[PDB]
């Protein structure tokens, strides 16, 4: 019972229920969609066709989704 | 409980697990026959006459004279089909064109050899039944045809082993299903008589090299 | 025992040979004078020459190879410059009237004046055979000898030779820059004529190996030299298996069997891994990981059509080097186990693996020494894009009978375009049909 | 033939382990290679017992090594009798403890336990007639603290009918190396209470006074502290292991130490340990062993028994030694203290009397004491985790790592649920 | 004999440079061969190690 | 289903924000910023 | 196995970085060619290839050239692989618009493939070693996109960032304060152990113990490298109670956002004065809570050590590490928090600290607290007094208006360090009940 009148009184509470976006992930998360491997990073996004994208440089053929796409 | 042969398996009392089940004695999943594609279209000179002295195949053109090289073998695969409006025109299809034939029957004999093997491949007992008396049928049918299916024994054989010995143990009562003749080890014992009987001067090698138990007839 | 025949047709397979031959001197090991060096060793010492050399009993490696022009200036050079004395003077084979950019100038009226004396030559160079290989021919889809003279030199092996092996190097034209005009017609004709003979033809297109010169060899102004530097080397990565000795060592009949569906369908993808650049070199592992995959990742491949924008069918991976078996079966499940990597569902085994244990040899130039590398040949329905650019290019020319009677006038039938436009139109409806899911 | 399975969890008792098998391969003749170049056949009669026998008169020892990190273990190989061990049964991971009993018991840990159990079980039905398990481990910490914990509770539902000992370094109020020592120690008392058979106790600073005061070391190294639990491992299992009479193996010490279920934690003590202006000084006898052993300094958990009540005490001494002075003294320190002794158990302390002493030594002697001193190490331990976890401090990794807030008040409820019979038994 | 390191020993020594010089008895697989000569590539680089 | 009572537009605004902390910090931070500034020291008057 | 692969960003980051490497080759023993003079103590920050040729494991990036053009050209040419060093055209004009949103969506995607390159040859990642400069682009905008993007992909990793916060007094820029506040998320929520330094009191460091009375950035970053090194020398080197950078944050980041702990070396002496003195483990102990051989300009006897890390090297022998620790906690001037009893993490490597040819003595002794303060809320508010007597004025924010951010960001980055200040300012008052 001393405790639990501690436990939930409001300036440790909320820090232990708040936690960071990378907390977050530490959480025995699961995302599915992402990169383990360079040849996921070169091919799975690229928005860089070979067949129309003539002559680009070494930073142009690698555009991604989310960097052309809005913060957060 | 112990998965295998691990250290686990022998541990004092030791609950072993035992293998995952077989696909032997068990239903195969069907798939859509030309049989159904071929009817849907409707190339087929047939038609059920519906008559009250049991359902008949009504046939248009002479069943002497149609084909029987792309339809008799055509005609066989509807032997892997359990649906009422195909499964009779099958069985009343394929026994009436093995009973009206005669040096005709004979060339074909290579090319219905699949349609039965697919035909016993799903373990449906009363298909098996059918196509069983299909394979009497076409055995007593016409001359050499035994003959000639003596060097097919050795891939139609294999799941006419399987159900052997399955005969019911009634007791001292009596089966009261012998008309409906169904039991297909009886069906198989039946079979297996009438291969080794017309098949020719050489067919228990092949028998005996298929199904492993058989006591010879006719010696 | 195992011996090839090259011939390079047209003034850009002269000089891809030109590279090619003088990577094979350096290779196997032969002065530019065609001897042995006397006071060196070699690179080991075998019959690891016969396949592209041939013993006069003296000393004297003579090649089997055959560079026809008809137009001088090009093998001029061949016989004015180091490697004057390497090739058999017979051998070296020149007209006196360009072909203009038209595939009848090579096939229909000068290819005649032509055609039989390098056939007596093949017939030669056969004749001084043991078990023959095949032909290895080296051109352009771009100009007339390239297109006409290698047709009419297809016919013409398709009846002398029809059981026998023969593998084109042709370079694709660009979707963008091109270098003439008449490329989409003469493309659409010569593949349509080829399209029956050509038991393999890898397309290598310009504009792929200047991005891969200037992405990954770091070249800002690369030249004709460095891209058939690299085509070389694809070459002899593709035939050094029957030169040398590997654990899993595969030939070009092989080649065939595991790279082709369908006989139409013979058109692979090539692309080469170590294109790294001496300062960028012994920084990295270059492990069979890193090699295989960046033969599939979408910027090495050497044809400009996205991979990713079809379904790969067959690929053939051909390592060279200290390349161990488990790397190779290991770097083959990754690549299986990635999703974007798409293969047909016909094809649960898509890998055809060779393995030699010869490194890689470096001409003093653009590349670096690597002790791995791997050539990678997949043959996929990525290729649909490309063939229906300069189908759609020769629709915009043709629609108009624009430069058309610069080939009509010169024995050519008008319907010889339809006809070829047509079976670039079957083939794009034959690519479909390879390429989408069963469902039956 | 009566033989245990030497189990290593974590940093600490890798060392402690290798401590332990370089004494004992002193005090059996076993060199680094593994072969036998001893003095007296009594050494291999009882071989069987920690050494199973290999080609070529090889005695690999019956050890599992496990930690999460494989740092600690490639100096446990590379130390001095690191050779010797099997690398089969070294059973390593690729990753990082973290400090934390959650990763430690529901996370890697738990995906490595079932490779320690593998081989657990090979070395378990190597056998014969097994008797035991013997785990050192940190109770504070990772590793050793939660899967150290796991693999005694997987150990238990295998084999129940075997004893399990637990040589478990308990954390230090004067000093830490880990800021979540109270969660790690509560979680592990947790799974200790209801488990094993035999604790034993051994706070550091308690080694530390030994180390300072009794042997008055200048300079004591971890090495220095782990010889006195390598001592204390031999003085247990010698009965068991050598001959004499009076024999008590870890059963017979099991029952007459442990009356109630619960009440298995134990603070061992050594006591033939002297310093080396003072080691020619000694008149080394019963009378000075006994001195030694019940003097409350000597003591390697960091719980003064005067402050408490002595339930049962074992006595395993070794050496050629008369016994009518032995029951004397045993006696005599009876009678002598009654007010620090429970009246309801007569004639609580007990002897063991091997004949073979360790190498060195003449005449040793090994202390266990079930005392009530336990509940001020437990209850201090309670006080630093209600501290702790009142502010549900440094609990977010465990909660994110699958812990749930229900299990640390249920942990709690039974670390200070242990507190109560060892004190209704101090008070009647 | 193909190219792969040659065993020199029971123990499995590949030869090295060091032991190759000419007018020797080497032994590789049974048999035991003569070297005779060499050229001056390979006269150069023995004396320069 | 779907309901009549959820066609009703509901009047549920943000609560307002909560003011921002002052911190107890602030004012030794204004004392150290008006620290060692004298003005018109080196440059001078004009 | 025990990889790590530093991110350096920035001019700061380029250059505390090329300090950095000094020391990890001197280390290791790597020479300024990647050839190894005459085992796997290199993992760590060396990746390998057949043939010495130890590469670097790390991503110089920065938005204009200059900077990494000293190291293309310098001494150290022939170590980082030429691709790993990621340079561009203009510089982001010290505006985080600019690294976050216009120049720096140009390299974002190159530097994250060569960060993937690395990290696909290491068997174990066991974090990312960050050195940014809240203060110009390439140290604010660019960092929040590399890190905004980094958490997403390599996300059940770490990500132990160092900075160079601006001072509470010097500062060398006018819109110094604004990108602060602006990269307050940065090191908030895509962040696991922010250890924030600031220039002035490492130069008080330095004309103090050092006897330095010029000192330049050279000397600055120098003693940023062997903070850092005594951090990853439990992953390289060997000791008895080795802690790796998983363990640190457990015995620190008590609350998942309280994640800004203070770093302060132990022997900061010169060879002169390092004469007179024993650096006994208590010396180099007690002169690490010194409230002035701290590295950022805050007093702790404003604040309550919510959780110190101590991590030695060299000479220390368990023993005397405890009996200081205990002298510590006799002092009463060094209060604790009433929450986190044990509060002390010790860790003990063996490596003796390593010497450049440069100033920081040869020691056989040396410690780095990385303590948990409440006293850091100072640092907090100083930046925000200046962030709100700009903003009030909106002076200098067109330039950020104009490049992308919406004001709106400059609001929001406000409100979040309010809230930061709350919490550790609210979080060692003692217990109410
Ligand atoms: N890779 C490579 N491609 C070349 C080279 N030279 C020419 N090409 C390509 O080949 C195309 C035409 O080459 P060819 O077919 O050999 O020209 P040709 O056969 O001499 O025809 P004419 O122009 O009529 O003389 C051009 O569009 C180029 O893209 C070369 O040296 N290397
Ligand atoms: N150790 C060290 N710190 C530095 C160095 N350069 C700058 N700093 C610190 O970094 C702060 C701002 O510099 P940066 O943030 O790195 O500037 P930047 O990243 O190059 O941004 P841009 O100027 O826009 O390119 C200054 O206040 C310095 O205190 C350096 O070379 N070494
Ligand atoms: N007796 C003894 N104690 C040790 C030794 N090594 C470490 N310890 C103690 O073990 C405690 C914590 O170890 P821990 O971090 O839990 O190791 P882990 O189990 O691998 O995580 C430390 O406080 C040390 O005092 C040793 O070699 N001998």
């Amino acid at each position: 019972n001393p405790t639990h009148l501690a436990q939930q009184q409001e300036p440790w509470c909320r820090l232990s229920s708040t936690a960071t976006i990378t907390s977050m992930r530490r959480d025995a998360c699961f995302f599915d969609p992402e990169i383990p491997k360079d040849d996921l990073d070169f091919r799975l996004s690229a928005l860089y066709n070979h067949h129309s994208g003539t002559f680009k440089n070494k930073s142009e053929i690698l555009i991604h989704q989310e960097t052309i796409q809005d913060t957060h | 409980v112990s998965e295998g042969f691990t250290v686990k398996a022998m541990m004092k009392n030791s609950v072993v697990r035992g293998p995952p089940t077989a696909g032997a004695f068990k239903e195969r999943p069907t798939k859509p026959t030309a049989f159904r594609k071929f009817y849907e279209r409707g190339d087929f000179p047939i038609a059920l006459e519906h008559d009250s002295k049991g359902n008949k195949i009504a046939w248009k053109v002479e069943i002497e004279k149609l084909d029987y090289h792309h339809y008799l073998p055509l005609f066989f695969d509807g032997l892997c089909e359990m649906t009422f409006p195909y499964e009779f025109f099958a069985r009343q299809g394929i026994h009436d064109m093995l009973e009206h034939g005669g040096n005709k029957i004979l060339p074909v004999i290579p090319q219905l050899i699949i349609p039965i093997k697919n035909a016993l491949n799903l373990r449906n007992r009363q298909v098996i039944c059918v196509t069983l008396k299909v394979l009497q049928h076409l055995v007593v049918s016409a001359e050499m045809v035994g003959e000639a299916l003596v060097p097919y024994y050795r891939q139609i054989l294999p799941i006419l082993n399987i159900f052997k010995n399955m005969n019911v143990n009634s007791g001292d009562g009596i089966d009261y299903s012998q008309q409906k003749r169904e039991n297909i080890g009886d069906l198989i014992q039946e079979t297996l008589e009438a291969f080794e009987r017309y098949g020719g001067e050489d067919a228990f090698i092949n028998i005996k090299y298929m199904v492993p138990t058989y006591e010879s007839c006719l010696l | 025992q195992r011996e090839c025949i090259s011939v390079h047709v047209g003034q850009a397979g002269v000089q891809i040979g030109n590279a090619c031959w003088e990577l094979y001197c350096l290779e196997h090991g032969i002065q530019p004078d065609g001897q042995m060096p006397s006071d060196k060793t070699i690179g080991g010492g075998d019959d690891s020459f016969n396949t592209f050399f041939s013993e006069t009993g003296a000393g004297k490696h003579v090649p089997r190879a055959v560079f026809v022009d008809l137009e001088p200036t090009v093998i001029d050079e061949v016989r004015t410059g180091t490697y004057r004395q390497l090739f058999h003077p017979e051998q070296l084979i020149t007209g006196k009237e360009d072909a203009a950019n038209n595939y009848a100038r090579g096939h229909y009226t000068i290819g005649k004046e032509l055609i039989d004396l390098v056939l007596d030559r093949i017939r030669k160079l056969a004749d001084q055979c043991t078990g023959l290989q095949g032909f290895l021919i080296f051109h352009s889809f771009g100009g007339g000898t390239g297109s006409g003279f290698t047709s009419l030199l297809m016919e013409r092996l398709s009846v002398d030779y029809g059981k026998k092996s023969k593998l084109e190097f042709s370079i694709y034209p660009a979707p963008q820059v091109s270098t003439a005009v008449v490329e989409p017609y003469n493309s659409i004709l010569t593949t349509h004529t080829t399209l029956e003979h050509s038991d393999c033809a890898f397309m290598v297109d310009n504009e792929a190996i200047y991005d891969i010169c200037r992405r990954n060899l770091d070249i800002e102004r690369p030249t004709y030299t460095n891209l058939n530097r690299l085509i070389s080397q694809i070459v002899s990565s593709i035939t050094a298996s029957l030169r040398f000795d590997g654990a899993l060592n595969v030939d070009l009949t092989e080649f065939q069997t595991n790279l082709v569906p369908y006989p139409r369908i013979h058109f692979p993808l090539a692309t080469y891994a170590p294109v790294i650049s001496a300062e960028k070199a012994y920084h990295e592992q270059l492990s069979v990981a890193e090699i295989t995959n960046a033969c599939f990742e979408p910027a090495n491949q050497m044809v400009k059509c996205d991979p990713r924008h079809g379904k790969y069918m067959a690929c053939c991976l051909l390592y060279r080097g200290d390349v161990v078996p488990k790397d190779v079966n290991a770097a083959i499940a990754a690549i299986k186990t990635k999703r974007s990597i798409q293969f047909v569902d016909w094809c649960p085994t898509g890998f055809k693996v060779g393995i030699n244990y010869q490194p890689p040899t470096v001409v003093p130039g653009d590349l670096a020494k690597v002790q791995r590398a791997v050539c990678m040949l997949s043959n996929t329905t990525a290729i649909a894009e490309a063939w229906a650019r300069l189908d759609h290019k020769f629709d915009l020319m043709y629609a108009k009978r624009a430069f058309v009677h610069w080939y009509v006038g010169e024995g050519m039938e008008e319907g010889e375009f339809s006809e070829a436009r047509e079976d670039m139109a079957a083939l794009e409806k034959d690519y479909e049909e390879v390429g989408m899911d069963s469902v039956e | 033939m009566r033989e245990i399975v030497h189990l290593q969890a974590g940093q600490c008792g890798n060392q402690i382990g290798a401590k332990f098998w370089e004494v004992i391969s002193d005090e059996h003749g076993i060199d680094p290679t593994g072969t036998y170049h001893g003095d007296s056949d009594l050494q291999l009669e009882r071989i069987n017992v920690y050494y199973n026998e290999a080609t070529g008169g090889k005695y690999v020892p019956r050890a599992v090594l496990v930690d999460l990190e494989p740092g600690t273990m490639d100096s446990v190989r590379s130390g001095p009798f690191g050779q010797i061990f099997r690398p089969d049964n070294f059973v390593f991971g690729q990753s990082g403890a973290g400090n934390n009993w959650a990763k430690g018991h529901y996370t890697e840990g738990a995906e490595l336990v079932d490779s320690v159990l593998d081989v657990v079980r090979k070395e378990a039905e190597s056998c014969d007639c097994l008797q035991g398990f013997q785990l050192t481990h940190s109770l504070g910490g990772g590793t050793g603290s939660g899967m150290g914990t796991l693999l005694i509770s997987k150990i238990r539902e295998e084999y129940p009918d075997r004893i399990m000992n637990t040589f478990s370094v308990v954390p230090s109020p004067k000093v830490s190396d880990t800021v979540v020592e109270p969660y790690n120690a509560t979680l592990s008392v947790h799974q200790l209470v209801e488990n094993t058979d035999e604790t034993y106790c051994i706070d550091n600073e308690a080694l530390y006074d030994i180390c300072f005061r009794t042997l008055k070391l200048t300079t004591p190294t971890y090495g220095d502290l782990n010889h006195l639990v390598s001592a204390t491992m031999s003085g247990v299992t010698t009965c068991l292991r050598f001959p004499g009479q009076l024999n008590a193996d870890l059963r017979k010490l099991a029952v007459n130490m442990v009356p109630f279920p619960r009440l298995h934690f134990f603070m061992p003590g050594f006591a033939p340990l002297t310093s080396r202006g003072s080691q020619q000084y000694r008149a080394l006898t019963v009378p000075e062993l006994t001195q030694q052993m019940f003097d409350a300094k000597n003591m390697m958990a960091a719980c003064d028994p005067r402050h408490g009540r002595y339930l049962t005490v074992a006595a395993v001494f070794r050496g050629r030694m008369s016994m009518k002075e032995v029951d004397e003294q045993m006696l005599n320190v009876q009678n002598k203290n009654s007010s620090y002794f429970v009246e309801w158990i007569p004639n609580n302390v007990k002897t063991a009397v091997c004949d073979i002493p360790p190498r060195g030594l003449k005449m040793s002697a090994t202390f266990i004491g079930n005392s009530t001193a336990i509940q001020e190490l437990f209850k201090r331990i309670s006080e630093q985790f209600t501290a702790m976890f009142r502010r549900k401090a440094f609990l977010h990794w465990y909660t994110g790592e699958g812990m749930d807030e229900m299990e640390f008040t249920e942990a709690e409820s039974n670390m200070n649920d242990l507190g109560n019979p060892v004190v209704t038994r101090g008070a009647c | 004999i193909k190219r792969q390191r040659l065993p020199k020993n029971d123990r499995g020594d590949h030869y090295h440079w060091k032991d190759l010089n000419r007018g020797i008895n080497i032994t590789i697989y049974g048999r035991t061969f003569r070297i005779v000569n060499c050229d001056k590539f390979t006269q150069v680089f023995l004396e320069s190690q | 289903s779907e309901s009549i009572y959820n066609l009703i537009p509901s009047d549920w605004k943000e609560p307002p924000q909560p003011p921002r902390y002052i911190s107890i910090f602030k004012a030794t931070v204004k004392d150290d910023m008006q620290k060692f500034k004298t003005a018109m020291k080196t440059m001078g008057p004009a």
